[PDB]
């Protein structure tokens, strides 16, 4: 029946919107896991130098190591599904 | 018949003992409430990634998201163990009844459609598993249990074909023992 037709294209359309406002959000939020991950790291590789510098010329590397034995199983892990996603949200609509 | 299959093994599994069907039970109960609280461990992985997104290196929740990921590395590799601890061990007592319930699924689909030739043989299936009840507490067989199979599988065909006949018309036997015949081993007529 075409009102069975019309009801098909409800709800592709409704379905549709509905995952790629789900997918654009499991990528916001590994966004912005790969930007705090980079930046903590950037000014961790640092600070111990820095301090050392002071100390030359003239207190956080333990619970940097103690994150960081947690991160090389957390990096490792939220890393691959930006690109997972990347390549998802191609192959929706046939989906 | 996949899933009517699974639920007359579970009905073996359960009416040959009791303590591999409660084992099979609370492994699998424990598994999936391991599976949820692990999924629920993981899911304060955004909020230590991007909680704040500031001060990550100065505050105590990157201290305590190593807690966390501990918890979570700990149950992980205690769910590996477990999953090992529970495959061959269920697969060698659940696996002594399907060669029951395989032929048990084949002859509720033979007498599912006797009704197209004659109406009122519908067949429900309460009754049905009335009669797979009426298999076990009627036998009390005491053998080998791979000698008992054979012996389960035998005294419930005579089961089936008495309570079916207590239904048919006289001039229908032979039409119903023929059918269920060729429901029951179809490779000894062989093709075309």
């Amino acid at each position: 029946t075409p009102s069975q037709y019309m009801t098909f294209l409800h709800v592709y359309s409704a379905i549709s919107s509905s995952k790629k406002k789900e997918l654009l959000k499991r990528q916001s939020h590994l966004q912005a896991g790969v930007s705090k991950l980079n930046e903590a790291k950037a000014l961790v590789d640092e600070l111990n130098r820095k301090a050392g510098e002071q100390s030359v010329l003239l207190e956080t590397i333990k619970a940097a190591e103690v994150l960081i034995n947690q991160l090389d199983r957390e990096h490792k892990r939220w890393n691959a599904q930006v690109v997972e996603i990347t390549e998802e949200l191609a192959t929706l609509p046939k989906r | 018949r996949s899933g009517l299959r699974g639920q007359l093994l579970a009905l073996t599994i359960q009416h040959e003992k009791p303590d591999l069907e409660e084992q099979k039970t609370k492994l699998l109960q424990q598994e999936e409430d391991k599976k949820i609280q692990l999924a629920k461990l993981e899911e304060s992985l955004l909020e230590t990634l991007a909680t704040s997104q500031g001060n990550i290196l100065e505050n105590k929740d990157l201290i305590e998201s190593l807690n966390q990921t501990k918890a979570s590395s700990a149950l992980i590799q205690e769910s590996l163990k477990e999953s090992y601890k529970l495959q061959i061990s269920l697969d060698q007592e659940r696996d002594a009844y399907l060669p029951l319930a395989e032929s048990a699924s084949k002859m509720y689909f033979i007498i599912s459609d006797l009704s197209k030739i004659n109406n009122m043989y519908r067949f429900s299936l309460a009754a049905f598993l009335r009669l797979f009840q009426r298999a076990l507490q009627n036998k009390q067989d005491s053998e080998n249990t791979e000698q008992r199979i054979q012996s389960l599988i035998s005294s419930l065909q005579h089961m089936v074909y008495e309570y079916i006949c207590r239904c048919l018309f006289k001039a229908d036997q032979l039409m119903f023992a023929l059918h269920f015949v060729r429901g029951m081993h179809p490779e000894l007529f062989q093709e075309n």
